[PDB]
């Protein structure tokens, strides 16, 4: 769960 | 009863992402033109204000949109003081007092965050810089939540903006600025 | 699906959990932890208290209360934030005496996130933070 990421 | 601390950021990596665009909305926001906002805001995105429900200057220019469920019961009347999609949230933005906030000295506190969601607290003071209530402190606590931006930035969806008079602790303390002593 | 929909149910939930909320707090404080989801988190004055457990564990730890809610408004949170999750932001303000301490305002807010059921949809807390006015 990064910001943005997926 | 844990020991009340500041600002919470979880990563230092939230904290100058977070950081950095408070200056950059803020920049625009205290400039004379709120519109350089229209970029922040996503399309479809809400905004409302509320203030205390409850002798310092006049909070009178934010009654008119004054946003209270508790108070407020006609879901008509509840839903029109909320503003949707960002040319009705920055239009209004951009009728607010001109303002000039102490960025440096806010207190946020990132809340929540996934990969798509982002909600954070503003805690911090500003001056209105003219009108009727000039020169006047206010303090707001305003929450964000931004879903990520095509260009690493924030795209915020909902803007919920909460603002009072500073009481009259924190304008001795905003104020002072006494002589330096061992 | 239209939008005022979901800002009058936003409204819905938040009026209703909200009442429930303080109520529990002030007067059931032992109950207040099940109207967190388990993986929820709370800022507590930039004191971070991590899981439904820890959550149960801080409310016994505090004072007993006694909250007035002045005020209070909410906002449907846009899906591209909570995908496929119907979630709805609820910001609260109003005044609080804890047992030994001079009474004080505060500022809090949190995500309500839907879980749908047989009876009735159901609104749990996802995320809370809360902050004294004067923390300072």
């Amino acid at each position: 769960p990064g910001f943005g990421q997926g | 009863a844990p020991p009340c601390k500041g600002s919470y950021f979880g990563t230092e990596n939230l904290k100058s992402l977070v950081l950095h665009f408070l200056q950059q909305y803020y920049a625009i926001y205290d400039s004379g033109d709120r519109q350089g906002l229209l970029d922040a805001y996503h399309d479809g995105a809400c905004c409302s204000l509320s203030i205390p429900f409850i002798a310092r200057s006049s909070l009178a220019e934010y009654f008119k949109d004054s946003r209270n469920v508790k108070k407020l019961k006609d879901p008509t009347l509840r839903f029109r003081l909320l503003k949707h999609t960002r040319l009705n949230v920055v239009a209004f933005l951009n009728e607010l007092p001109k303002t000039q906030h102490d960025v440096n000295s806010f207190v946020v506190d990132i809340s929540a965050q996934t990969s798509t969601l982002l909600c954070f607290s503003v805690n911090g003071v500003f001056k209105e810089v003219d009108g009727k209530s000039r020169d006047s402190l206010r303090a707001f606590t305003r929450t964000f939540i931004a879903v990520p931006a095509s260009n690493s930035g924030l795209c915020i969806v909902n803007d919920e903006l909460f603002v009072r008079n500073a009481s009259s602790e924190e304008i001795q303390r905003a104020f002072a600025m006494p002589a330096p002593t061992p | 699906v239209d939008f005022k929909t979901y800002v009058d149910q936003a409204c819905r939930a938040a009026e209703e959990f909200v009442n429930v909320y303080y109520t529990t707090m002030d007067k059931r404080r032992r109950l207040l932890s099940r109207l967190y989801m388990g993986t929820a988190t709370l800022v507590w004055n930039g004191n971070a208290v991590s899981g439904q457990e820890s959550l149960s564990e801080f409310f016994e730890m505090l004072p007993s209360s006694e909250f007035q809610i002045s005020v209070v408004d909410c906002q449907p949170v846009h899906d591209e934030a909570t995908p496929s999750q119907t979630t709805v932001l609820v910001v609260i303000c109003g005044s609080v005496k804890f047992e030994g301490n001079k009474q004080r305002d505060f500022n809090q807010n949190f995500i309500l996130t839907a879980q749908a059921s047989p009876s009735n949809t159901v609104w749990k807390i996802a995320s809370d933070c809360f902050r004294f006015q004067d923390w300072a």
